[PDB]
RNA sequence: GUGAUGCAUGGCCGUUUUUAGUUCGUGAAUGAUUUGUCUGGUUAAUUCCGAUAACGAACGAGAUCUUAACCUGCUAAUUAGCGGCGAGUACACUGUACUUGCUGCUUCUUAGAGGAACAUUGUGUGUCUAACACAAGGAAGUUUAAGGCAACAACAGGUCUGUGAUGUCCUUAGAUGAACUAGGCUGCACGCGUGCUACACUGAUAUAUAUAACGAGUAAAAUAUGCUUGCAUACUUUUCCUCCGCCGAAAGGCGUAGGUAAUCUUUAUCAAUAUAUAUCGUGAUGGGGAUAGAUUAUUGCAAUUAUUAAUCUUGAACGAGGAAUGCCUAGUAAGCAUGAUUCAUCAGAUUGUGCUGACUACGUCCCUGCCCUUUGUACACA
């Protein structure tokens, strides 16, 4: 085992364990596609 | 201590957890809720924590498990939603569906309204994927529901 | 090509004109005459 | 007294309701002061794949923090915010003196 | 006695709080003898020099101006004499010597009393201005 | 009193156009004491008609990409340009713009055979060669911008094909000719 | 050069009612006459930030500094050195890459500020934050100001 | 299973298309069908008017939503201010500039509910129809500006390398699973993209001065005890923003301070273009900073094929760009920066935000691309 700590590959999507793509912003932690989706039920609403 | 911005967010993907938790659980429900036999489900989630058209989709995918003509289906699901006063429906079908290549089927009875926030507000909708022979088939329905008025109508008396 | 010099109505572009000399050159003599751009009578 | 909320329309009335059970009596309310909404954009890329002329979506979770102030006993100010209430609306009330 | 307005180009809200004085007219804590660049000085003056010099020594001016760039502050301070001035003939000194003011300053120019609306229009994908696209090669 | 500059007073100018005075405005409420007005000349069709002629100027100086969206500068060339105008070849400057505007216009064009051309497209024609002229003279030379466009500005006023402006206008009106 | 017909009296006062850079100016002449501040070893070699690849080419740069911090510092009410160095930031042209902001070299203006409390201007309160103007210096700097003031006027 | 297949599919996204288009009820005109849904005028718009084998609907447009635009000198006052006023420190006249201490107004600061423009009044052009142009008023007269939303039908468009959405076929211990150690995606005669930086004097250089808006910010280490650099035990700040004070040319470091945020970073100012004053002086020049050479750091287990950063030096192409072709109409183009996203570290990217604020239309179908009626077709994979 190798440090797994700090990196792409340390962690991943709360949702599909996906290391590509993750919005890290705010501790989301949602890989963007899956963001997108479930945008309305965590309470994003495109305004403009 | 966890800042207000950082506390709204981890709540919006707890809600969103907490859904599809269901969504898992209740195949047999007329399921739409969250607001918090049951037993297991309240211990889960305390081990996790320290007329509707989802309805309507679900009990479609039940449908189509069973294995019924489809269509006939889809039609009796229309009735169904005029009887509970719907303005307006939309169901559509797509997949593999009987032939190998494409076929996607609408299954529209009154008005839908689809452009604007009155869209947003004035339909509820939903989308499954029920899991068949040789794939999948891909519902999504759309309901219209009793407006609290359109902005179309200008009701003189 | 115009190599102009340092060794021997009044503006900088007018004395360059004139003697053939560097403007720095004018500028001294400017300042001479007195004792970022410039206008002199 | 701090009302941290996601919902407007919702997060109005209910301090509408404080203001009004205030009014009875014994309390000296400030009056509601809507703080600077912290509005978290996520712009996220719409399309899974890289295919279609980039658009992106600007989403918005505009969070609305309310405030307000009073001199008072706990007990009482407990009573207050028992306006029943739901979960949309997070209260937070502060009993310092100071 | 004391009066207080604001004047608005672009963001660069400058707040004018006239009031009665010998006749000063300052910036936060500096002199309009300043104001920043040469050049410019006249756009701050000019109501001034239209209403004239005399006029203003019954009346100290103070301005606190806040965001924006430089000419745009500027032109809101301008803003702000512009409105501050007629505002106190309104109220403390008489309508007619207000509507005198008021006329004189239409001769000269719009902005002194009545604010340029415009605002940076939101920058749109696919570009890095307002209607400025990328570049296609086909 | 009113006045441009703190200096020149345009109270002395004169035109004898008429078709010029109609399309610029240097009027009563066209007064300005600095070039940088923050109006609203493009808004409508004919408002670039009210529109000060020095203001006009410093736009058109203002051009060139890496030199673009610095109208002080602008403002600042156009003054000594200006004071220049007033020391050497003793003259109200305003009036020197004037004579240089009234000349600059190519009163006829070509096109897909020749036609007229209306008073304020030439006034804007003349803006742009003019500045142009003055661009062309000061890049990679020496001199200096302000001198330059001063020495262009006199020539205009003079109506002598030395300079690059008037030059151009002479080509086109040359080239209407031959069209019709 | 500066001086026009305006529309208003200017109390004198205070450095605010003053043209800084001939202020500055003014005081950088003042210093050297007093020679009141040294110029430590390595001011006559070193470069006054990230972003200016050469040296200064005023020769007396330091004094000027100095000035400018005593300017600020009477702006202010507490300033540190962070604040002084962002105060005095330019454009780091990275050659090809494009431009950034550039934080000043720190050291020197350290160094200004220990000389000018040692000589008894500024103060480093133990209430609020870094370093402000004592309050002999502050007045000093506004009679400075005064005479900047008059000169100008005869 | 980041294996094979998007020509098996789901969902989602793209384009056709942000244009104005799609459809029904009944009626009428062997059938596919047509009409409605149109000669014309008008509109941003199958937007209306007017004509009429149609009349009347519905989705799409419009409305709605979100901002930004100007008011209530009504609603409210912290974590915003303004004053109120003590306390002073400087200087003026017979108040002004600046800090500590205490606590009516809401113009500015925040943000909820309201209001305001409807072509209103005026005058033209128009079947004096729908409507347009000008003028006044006005915060505003191109639905005020900007978005968001997105019908019907597709494309065998993309994505199974986003997914535990998912079929079949393959692979399954000498695994195409997972895990570890390097190496490679960055390799380079060359062709085509998107950008950045330039070619100087409206400029570089160097001092000084001016002034933004959107923002975004919390398993590892320290110290002591017990034994053989290791483990075990005890105990507590640190993991992100950095004020500030010291060291450091610089980068950075060490010490500490506030901040889980209108309080602190920091925001009555975090930026650069600006501007002012000096040095240059048209000379591949101090324009230009490629390429290179050698250190001092920081991040990380790990920096070479140099992470980035700094310091010294190296001084290449380029004197405005050929055939072609892109973007754009008002706070826009362009210039200038900057926040955020990725982030252990690293913007030349994207995405927001501001600051300096042009030119030129105010139209037309000439090209290009869409759409329409007519027309022709042997095409329908069009
Ligand atoms: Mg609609
Ligand atoms: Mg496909
Ligand atoms: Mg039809
Ligand atoms: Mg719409
Ligand atoms: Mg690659
Ligand atoms: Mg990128
Ligand atoms: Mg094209
Ligand atoms: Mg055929
Ligand atoms: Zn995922």
């Amino acid at each position: 085992v190798h440090p797994k700590k700090y990196g792409q590959g340390s962690r991943q999507c709360r949702v599909c364990s996906n290391k590509h793509a993750i919005i890290r912003k705010y501790n989301i932690n949602i890989c963007r596609q899956c963001f997108r989706e479930r945008a309305d039920i965590i309470g994003f609403k495109k305004y403009r | 201590p966890i800042s207000k911005k950082r506390k709204f967010i981890n709540d919006g993907v707890f809600q969103a957890e907490l859904n599809e938790f269901l969504a898992r659980i209740l195949a047999e429900d007329g399921y739409s809720g969250v607001e918090v036999r049951i037993r297991e489900l309240t211990s889960l989630v305390q081990k996790r924590f320290f007329l509707c058209a989802m309805a309507q989709a679900e009990s479609l995918r039940y449908k189509l498990l069973k294995g019924l003509a489809v269509r006939r289906a889809c039609y009796g699901v229309l009735r169904h939603i005029m009887e509970s006063g719907a303005k307006g429906c939309e169901v559509i079908v797509s997949g593999k569906l009987r032939a190998q290549r494409a076929k996607s089927m609408k299954f529209r009875d009154g008005y839908l309204i689809s452009t604007g926030e009155p869209s947003k507000r004035f339909v509820n909708t939903a989308t499954r994927s029920a899991q068949l022979k040789q794939g999948v088939l891909g519902i999504k329905v759309k309901i219209m529901l009793p407006t609290s008025i359109l902005p179309d109508n200008i009701s003189v008396l | 090509k115009l190599n102009h010099a340092v060794f021997i109505v009044i503006t900088p572009s007018a004395i360059a004109e004139k003697y053939k000399v560097n403007l720095s050159v004018a500028r001294a003599v400017i300042n001479h005459l007195a004792d970022s751009q410039k206008l002199y009578t | 007294i701090a009302l941290t909320s996601k919902n407007l329309r919702a997060i109005e009335k209910v301090c509408s309701d404080i203001m009004k059970g205030a009014k009875e009596k014994n309390l000296n309310v400030s009056g509601p002061v809507r703080l600077p909404v912290k509005t978290l954009r996520i712009t996220t890329r719409k399309s899974p794949c890289g295919e279609g002329t980039n658009t992106w979506d600007r989403f918005e979770l505009r969070i609305y923090k309310r405030l307000i102030d009073l001199y008072s006993q706990c007990e009482v100010v407990t009573q207050m915010t028992s306006i029943n209430i739901d979960p949309v609306v997070e209260v937070e009330v502060i009993i310092t003196d100071s | 006695k004391r009066v207080q307005t604001f004047g608005k180009k672009k963001t660069a809200v400058a707040v004018a709080t006239v009031t009665n004085g010998k006749g000063l007219i300052k910036l936060n804590g500096k002199n309009l003898d300043l104001v920043e660049p040469y050049i410019l000085k006249t756009k701050v003056y000019e109501p001034l020099w239209l209403i004239g010099s005399g006029k203003l020594k019954n009346l100290d001016i103070r301005i606190r101006v806040k965001g924006g760039g430089q000419t745009s502050q500027i032109y809101a301070i301008r803003q702000a004499i512009g409105k501050g001035i007629i505002s106190y003939y309104q109220k403390y000194v008489d309508e007619s010597t207000k509507k005198e003011l008021k006329d004189v300053l239409l001769r000269y120019d719009r902005s002194l009393l009545v604010g340029d609306t415009r605002r940076c229009e939101p920058k749109k994908f696919g570009g890095k201005g307002a209607r400025a696209r990328y570049q296609k090669s086909y | 009193d009113i006045k441009l500059f703190k200096k020149w007073s345009y109270e002395e100018i004169n035109i004898a156009d008429l078709s010029l005075v109609d399309c610029i405005a240097v009027s009563q409420k066209a007064c300005v004491y600095t070039p940088h007005t923050a109006g609203r000349y493009q808004k409508k069709r004919f408002r670039k008609a009210l529109c000060p002629i020095v203001e006009r100027l410093v736009n058109s100086m203002m051009m060139h990409g890496r030199n673009n969206g610095k109208k002080l500068k602008a403002i600042r060339i156009v003054a000594y340009a200006f004071e220049i105008i007033h020391l050497m070849t003793g003259e109200n400057p305003l009036q020197v713009f004037v004579n240089a505007v009234q000349k600059g216009g190519p009163r006829e064009d070509s096109t897909r055979q020749a036609v007229d051309v209306s008073p304020l497209r030439r006034v804007n024609q003349a803006i742009y060669l003019i500045c142009t002229g003055a661009r062309n003279a000061a890049f990679r030379n020496i001199k200096s911008i302000s001198e330059c466009l001063a020495e262009e500005i006199i020539n205009c006023a003079n109506e002598s094909s030395s300079s690059y402006a008037i030059k151009k206008k002479d080509e086109i009106e040359r080239v209407a000719k031959a069209n019709r | 050069r500066l001086l026009e017909p305006v529309p208003f009296v200017k109390t004198n006062n205070c450095i605010k009612d003053v043209d800084a850079d001939l202020f500055i100016r003014s005081y950088a002449t003042h210093l050297k006459l007093h020679n009141k501040i040294t110029y430590p070893k390595w001011c006559t070699f070193v470069k006054t930030g990230k972003g200016r690849k050469l040296a200064p080419l005023n020769e007396d740069w330091y004094f000027i500094r100095a000035s400018s911090i005593l300017r600020r510092l009477y702006l202010h009410p507490d300033i540190g050195v962070g604040f002084l160095r962002r105060q005095f930031s330019s454009k780091q042209r990275r050659g090809v890459a494009p431009n950034h902001t550039s934080l000043a070299s720190g050291k020197i203006l350290r160094s200004i500020l220990q000389q000018l409390e040692n000589l008894g201007y500024v103060e480093q309160n133990p209430k609020k934050k870094g370093r402000r103007l004592t309050t002999k210096g502050e007045n000093a700097i506004n009679n400075f100001a005064r005479y900047i003031n008059k000169k100008v006027y005869n």
